[PDB]
């Protein structure tokens, strides 16, 4: 009786049903063309889902900079070669980068600089880290769930 | 100190057994239940009567209130 | 020094002298259980209340919705709201039996203990009163409206006294926020006064059903009443868990599921059951000011109980006349509870006026009289 | 101690006082007395013991002369097998607040004369020992209960006993204390009982054995105490146990054994309680009963 | 004798007693739950979602 | 019992604590801050209650409700002013209260001392959750940075955080529970205070000389009843001056910008009374080590009584321990300064050394110097 009542009461402080409802987002890959960059909302903050032509999948696979400014290795958190999902938040003062031209083709943060390439790596700018990639599942194949 | 300075008692011997040497619920039908009736018997003529009389007031009060909702047909007996 | 560290340790000492080595009468009954019940019930209400408060929003535009969100989205939030709401009723059930015990077994002669008791009751009533407004339903708003609007019957000072308590010109958001703060605060006062309540008690120790000196036969609190109380706990806790987990919405007005609307008066504005007797006495006097006084007098009359004891014996065990007169009063309170739940029409009006009249008559006149009449039949 | 027997062996023959009732003394007849003598004072149940400058052969000769004729039937030969006595976890409280000091005795059931565990129970009893306010050793006494009794003024006196009978016994303790020092005394006493079953060290029993050795030897200081031992050894053991043999049994006692034997007769057992005098501070059997487990 | 042995092996020592309570509770929970859920589900046959679940998934959609 | 002051079970612990209570004749003004903390607690609770009666615990109304209180509620600007600055008066008094005990060996009242540390820890938690209530920028990001540390804990860490948050970030489920926590905790402080004083009345008060004061005890009233009130108005003048002339002197102006989870403030610093602990937190670059170092910085007070090696109780007759004490006090100032500054050279290495010496003085030098003193006393 004690174990249960305690268990129930402790549970009342963890995330509620409505909070849990906005933890999961799924992205239809059949709604993102090559030429435009589609970004959604997830957990209150922008979620970049970029589709690139072959001039980024190949030319930006050429990763330089001897000691990168943040431990980003493409054998880690990047699954698909034609897909890339990021947290649309700068790691400097936490603002959102625009996905037009910029410098390194990828993203540019209109606050303090910080030019991000196609892979979402930190280049010219004051940002202390790279970008951010969430913990997602991709077993859906036709769609990606960022649970 | 609350045990020791309570009362001056003399010439009283008490006997008791360990709980493990005796029954917890003994003589249910020979001693327990006959008293349960005795205790009910002694008090029920003090407890029940005002409660019984209270219910009567409730029963009348409710019925009378409901009766005052119904219409008196003698009101309209000459209405045309 | 002292041998063990149970009689020594200044923390474990009053833990020992209150719940372990504390001398108690050998023959106190189950009517002495409701003391420890109220204690546990208080700690239960505070805990369930804290858990609810961590999801509550004190605002007229979010109050109802936040409570609803708690029941619908918070894990077991439906249960914590369930336990806290019905637990408030368990509090009053135990406190009415706690009081009734003392009145029957002459426990009020512990005047300091008794007086701190009345104050504990008054704080409890105020606590449950302001907590009822928190969900901000129809019965919440209009219950708060009808009751607080009574203070304006006070001459001169009155109409200002109300608008100050409201923080405006009617019950609104300035009233809800301060009622939530008040509802959060008061139970801790109840906790504190309880410690004072028990302190005055430990001066003389507990009374017993016979009403005679129990120094000849005292037993340690543990294990005799430590076990007896826990039994009385689970015995009393089963009907209410049954109440809360089978018929949760049995006690309350369904009107409180309709969000507060200041432009629609509910047809029958009645309180919860534990206020019904007082509500009936309030409506006995048609005069607004007299009704307030009669309401206040209905509970404040407990302060006059110790000064209205005229019997040579403490309890009512050996007093058959005072016994039936006691049960008349208990039945009287039932009739009052019934009248309060009914509209202000015939015959409920005259029945209420008589029941409330007899209520004060029994306590003020007949109880000290019959007690005297008994003493002369005992040849004193 | 009479009250202790009266409640420990309540409902049996051992619950009776040696001196008997007032009514019995009042009304006992010459026939009743003569009956007892003829029924009980019979040759096989008697032992002629002697100790001093006495030739054993000369003894049995004078014995052969004056200790008389043979029994005829088989009934008069056989030694009776007494009906067993039932122990009862119980208490008897004879309260008298006018009485200057209170007496308390608490005991569990013993093993009986035959049991070899009676040796260990005597070693254990030697550990706790005894005390009265004339013990010059004072606060420096080895006995823990005695040290606590001195430090906190717990009692006027306390003693431990292992009174053995034919098929049973009474392992326990008795103390005399002031009306307001009883509960603390009982507390510490029961604590040392648990300390026996739980914490007994080799260092403790190395002393206790030395005390028990010196005790049994002191028991035989003179002709009468030797004769008393001899007259009892035959009557209870069926033979004489030399001090040499006692030493062998005692010297084999270690701390691990004392713990086991005590845990067997003391731990979580419903004890027998006799309390006489101003006895308010000591109360409730249940509290005493809970003092029987976990040190 | 189960009673005698349950005492000496489990209930006698305070340490072994407490371990019995824990071990016994773990087993009681595993049993009481499955039993209670079973008694409740049978009393509501075909009424629960787990019962009508097969019509709209895991076979057809 | 003649009078009804020694009899009345209510008036008798009122008497035996604030009237007839034997106190040392020579305790100084450093013994005033006890009663100051007591009054300050009752002041904070009252000003807090008055503020809470106008507060709305919701991320869409929190900032606005507090602003409404200052702008619309009669003297609401003052009650917010007193409660905010009163929280600082609490920490000022509690730092001097602690510093007194460390200097005059009052920690040897271990039960009194330990309940003291707990009172401090509850106070820090109380002021921490209260800071989130106005829901400004520094409120949110202060709550974010600190609570996000718990995720450094192995395995159980990431769940431990999201549970406390009631979500995936600091939001409305966090604000409502912090308000409930901020409402609750001061009553715990009140209760433990009664326990704190209970353990104290066992031995009575210590004195500057550190010797038995039984030879010269005086009744609390009127000597220290008057002395405390004097010490009250003496201390209450600078802070009323602070609150009624420079109200916004102590706090970050960033807390006037409503909480915005998409803009990180350039320099996320705490209030001044957390600055020393914040500096120690950032000394260790490792996130988990930083948490431990933070916890150790305050929990180290539990180890003070076991690190007393001197044959004399106080530091009055101990010149070596005296300067070493003031080194520690100056050490804490340097830590307070470092915490208010960005994580760059030379502030980084200065902070690492100041925080290193902080534990070194308490753990190593204080018991060592104390021993070295005893042998100079020929012991
Ligand atoms: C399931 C997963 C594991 C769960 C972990 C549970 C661990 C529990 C371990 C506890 C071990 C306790 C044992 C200690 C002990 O000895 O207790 C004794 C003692 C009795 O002593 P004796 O029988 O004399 O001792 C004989 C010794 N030979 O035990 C007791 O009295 C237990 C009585 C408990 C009943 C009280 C509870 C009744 C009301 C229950 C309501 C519960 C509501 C929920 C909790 C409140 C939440 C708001
Ligand atoms: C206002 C609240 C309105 C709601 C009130 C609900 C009350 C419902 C009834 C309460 C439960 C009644 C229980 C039935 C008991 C009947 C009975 O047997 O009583 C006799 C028996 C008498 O025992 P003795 O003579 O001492 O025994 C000696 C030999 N053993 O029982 C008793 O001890 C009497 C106990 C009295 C408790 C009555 C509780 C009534 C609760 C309301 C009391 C209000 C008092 C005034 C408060 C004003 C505010
Ligand atoms: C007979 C009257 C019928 C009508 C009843 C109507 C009740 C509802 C009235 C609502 C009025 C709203 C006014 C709002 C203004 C609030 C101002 C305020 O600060 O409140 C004071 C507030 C609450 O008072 P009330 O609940 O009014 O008193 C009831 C009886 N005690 O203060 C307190 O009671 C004490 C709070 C401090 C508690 C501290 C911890 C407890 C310490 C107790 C001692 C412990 C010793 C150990
Ligand atoms: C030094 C690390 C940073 C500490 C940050 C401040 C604490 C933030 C807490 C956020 C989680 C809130 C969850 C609400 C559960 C309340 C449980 C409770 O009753 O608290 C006892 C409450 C304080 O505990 P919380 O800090 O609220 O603990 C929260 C995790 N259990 O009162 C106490 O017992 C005092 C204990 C010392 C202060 C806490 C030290 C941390
Ligand atoms: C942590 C955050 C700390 C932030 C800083 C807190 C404020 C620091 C204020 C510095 C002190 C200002 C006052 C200096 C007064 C100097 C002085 O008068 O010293 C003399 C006197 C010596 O005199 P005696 O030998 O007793 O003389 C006997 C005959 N008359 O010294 C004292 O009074 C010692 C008093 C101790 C007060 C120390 C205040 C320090 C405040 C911070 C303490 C922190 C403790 C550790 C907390 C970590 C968690
Ligand atoms: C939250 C409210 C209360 C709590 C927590 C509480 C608690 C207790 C407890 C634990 C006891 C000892 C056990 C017992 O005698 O039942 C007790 C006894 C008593 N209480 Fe209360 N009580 C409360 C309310 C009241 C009220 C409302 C009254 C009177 C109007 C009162 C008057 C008394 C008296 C006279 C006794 C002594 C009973 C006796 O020994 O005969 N208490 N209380
Ligand atoms: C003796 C103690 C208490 C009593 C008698 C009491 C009584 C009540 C009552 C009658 C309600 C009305 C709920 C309903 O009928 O829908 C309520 C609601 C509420 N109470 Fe309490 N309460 C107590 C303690 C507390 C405490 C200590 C807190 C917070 C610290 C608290 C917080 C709340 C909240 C948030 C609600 C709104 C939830 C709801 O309306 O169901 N309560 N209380
Ligand atoms: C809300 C927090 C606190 C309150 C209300 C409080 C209250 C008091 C009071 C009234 C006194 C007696 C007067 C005095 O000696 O100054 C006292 C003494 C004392 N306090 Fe506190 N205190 C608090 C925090 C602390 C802390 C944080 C510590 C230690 C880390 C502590 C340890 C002590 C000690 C050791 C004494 C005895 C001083 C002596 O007699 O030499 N207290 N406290
Ligand atoms: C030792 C006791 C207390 C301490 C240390 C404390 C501390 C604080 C602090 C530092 C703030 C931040 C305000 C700001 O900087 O703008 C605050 C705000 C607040 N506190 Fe307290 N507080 C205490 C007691 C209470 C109590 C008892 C209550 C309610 C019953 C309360 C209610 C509030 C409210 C409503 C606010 C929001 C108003 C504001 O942000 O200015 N406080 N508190
Ligand atoms: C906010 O109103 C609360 C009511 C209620 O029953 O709360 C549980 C209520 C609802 C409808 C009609 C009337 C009421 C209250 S009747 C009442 N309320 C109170 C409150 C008291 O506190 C000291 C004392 C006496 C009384 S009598
Ligand atoms: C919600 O955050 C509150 C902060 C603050 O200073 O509140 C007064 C704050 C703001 C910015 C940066 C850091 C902080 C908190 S620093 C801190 N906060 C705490 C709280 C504790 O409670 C036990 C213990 C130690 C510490 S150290
Ligand atoms: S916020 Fe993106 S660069 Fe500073």
């Amino acid at each position: 009786a004690a174990k249960n009542v305690v268990t129930q009461f402790i549970s009342s402080l963890s995330a509620s049903a409505d909070v849990l409802a906005l933890s999961k987002i799924e992205i239809k890959l059949s709604d993102i063309p090559e030429g435009k960059n589609v970004a959604f909302k997830w957990r209150g903050k922008p979620l970049f889902v970029r589709h690139r032509t072959q001039a980024e999948i190949n030319q930006e696979a050429e990763v330089d900079v001897s000691k990168l400014r943040d431990p980003q290795h493409d054998l880690d958190r990047v699954k698909k070669p034609e897909w890339v999902i990021l947290v649309g938040v700068c790691t400097h003062l936490g603002c959102v980068p625009i996905a037009n031209s910029g410098d390194f083709g990828g993203y540019y943060c209109p606050c303090h600089g910080s030019h991000y390439d196609a892979s979402g790596r930190i280049r010219k700018g004051p940002a202390p880290y790279n970008l951010e990639v969430p913990t997602y599942q991709f077993v859906g194949d036709d769609l990606v769930v960022v649970g | 100190i609350h045990f020791g300075n309570l009362a001056r008692v003399r010439h009283i011997i008490t006997y008791s057994l360990s709980p493990f040497e005796q029954r917890a619920i003994p003589n249910i039908f020979s001693d327990a239940l006959p008293n349960v009736w005795r205790r009910f018997s002694s008090q029920v003529f003090k407890v029940a009567p005002p409660f019984l009389g209270a219910y009567l007031l409730y029963s009348w009060g409710t019925q009378e209130f409901e009766r005052l909702k119904r219409k008196n047909p003698a009101d309209y007996e000459n209405d045309q | 020094m002292a041998p063990n560290i149970r009689k020594s340790h200044p923390l474990l000492k009053m833990i020992n002298n209150s719940l372990i080595d504390l001398p108690a009468p050998s023959n106190i009954s189950a009517w002495w259980n409701f003391g420890s019940l109220l204690a546990v019930c208080l700690m239960t209400q505070i805990l369930t209340g804290l858990l609810l408060a961590m999801h509550y929003t004190a605002d007229t535009s979010l109050a109802f919705s936040s409570v609803a969100h708690t029941c619908r989205n918070v894990q077991y939030g439906w249960l914590i709201r369930n336990l806290h709401a019905n637990g408030a009723s368990f509090f009053f059930i135990c406190i009415f039996l706690h009081i009734g015990r003392g009145l029957y077994y002459g426990s009020y002669l512990y005047k300091e203990t008794w007086n701190t008791g009345v104050i504990l009751l008054l704080t409890l009533m105020a606590t449950a009163f302001v907590g009822y407004v928190l969900p901000w339903g129809q019965m919440s708003f209009w219950g708060a409206t009808v009751i607080t609007n009574l203070f304006s019957a006070i001459p001169y000072i009155g109409h200002t006294l109300v608008e100050w308590a409201w923080g405006g010109f009617s019950v609104d958001n300035p009233t809800l926020t301060r009622f939530f703060a008040l509802h959060f605060l008061l139970p801790f006062a109840i906790a504190g006064i309880t410690i004072i309540h028990l302190t005055f008690l430990h001066e003389s120790g507990s009374n017993n059903p016979l009403g005679i000196s129990s120094d000849s036969d005292k037993i340690p609190f543990h294990p005799y009443y430590s076990f007896k109380d826990i039994l009385g706990l689970t015995l009393m806790l089963t009907p209410f868990l049954t109440l809360a987990l089978f018929s949760p919405n049995l006690l309350g007005d369904p009107e409180n599921f309709t969000p507060a609307n200041p432009l629609v008066t509910p047809p029958h504005i009645k309180p919860e059951w534990y206020f019904l007797f007082a509500y009936a006495i309030l409506r006995s006097i048609p005069n607004k000011l007299g009704g307030v006084l009669a309401l206040a007098a209905s509970v404040l009359i407990l302060f006059l109980i110790p000064f209205l004891h005229k019997s040579k014996q403490r309890t009512m065990t050996f007093r058959p006349l005072s016994q039936t007169l006691f049960w008349l009063l208990v039945a009287n309170l039932l009739i009052l509870t019934w009248i309060g739940s009914q509209p202000v029409e015939h015959p409920f009006i005259i029945i209420g006026q008589m029941a409330s009249l007899s209520y004060f008559t029994i306590l003020l006149i007949l109880f000290p009289t019959i007690g005297t009449l008994e003493n002369k039949m005992l040849n004193y | 101690f009479d009250y202790l027997h009266a409640t420990a062996f309540q409902g049996t023959a051992l619950a009776r006082t040696v001196e008997g009732t007032t009514e019995n003394i009042k009304h006992l007849t010459r026939a009743d007395l003569a009956s007892y003598i003829d029924t009980h004072f019979k040759a096989p149940r008697m032992v002629l013991a002697a100790a001093g400058g006495i030739s054993h052969k000369e003894l049995v000769d004078a014995a052969r002369q004056h200790f008389s004729g043979v029994s005829f039937t088989y009934k008069e030969d056989a030694v009776p097998i007494l009906p067993r006595c039932r122990f009862t976890g119980s208490e008897i409280r004879a309260r008298d607040d006018a009485l200057p000091v209170a007496h308390v005795a608490l005991a569990v059931e013993g093993p009986g004369w035959a049991d070899p565990d009676n040796v260990v129970l005597h070693v254990a009893n030697a550990i706790i020992g005894r005390y009265d306010r004339t013990f010059g050793g004072g606060k420096h006494l080895s006995s823990r209960l005695a040290a606590l009794a001195v430090e906190h003024k717990l009692c006027h006196s306390f003693q431990t006993f292992n009174t053995s009978y034919s098929d049973t016994g009474l392992f326990g303790f008795h103390f005399v204390a002031d009306p307001l020092s009883i509960d603390d005394m009982m507390f510490c006493a029961q604590g040392e009982w648990m300390r026996l079953c739980t914490s007994t060290t080799e260092s403790e029993v190395k002393r206790a054995k030395n005390h028990l050795r010196s005790a049994m030897v002191a028991q035989l200081d003179g002709t009468t105490p030797v004769c008393e031992t001899i007259g009892s050894h035959l009557l209870n053991y069926g033979r004489r146990i030399s001090l040499e043999e006692w030493d062998s049994r005692i010297s084999a006692v270690d701390a691990r054994m004392v713990r086991d034997v005590c845990s067997k007769y003391i731990y979580d057992k419903c004890p027998a309680l006799a309390a006489v005098g101003p006895i308010e501070q000591l109360l409730d059997y249940n509290r005493i009963r809970s003092g029987m487990y976990w040190i | 004798a189960l009673l005698r042995q349950a005492y000496s092996a489990l209930f006698r020592r305070t340490s072994t007693f407490a371990l019995t309570v824990v071990l016994g509770a773990v087993l009681f929970e595993r049993a009481f739950d499955q039993g209670a859920d079973a008694i409740f589900e049978h009393l509501n046959e075909g009424k629960l979602w787990k019962h009508i679940k097969h019509k709209y998934e895991a076979s057809e959609e």
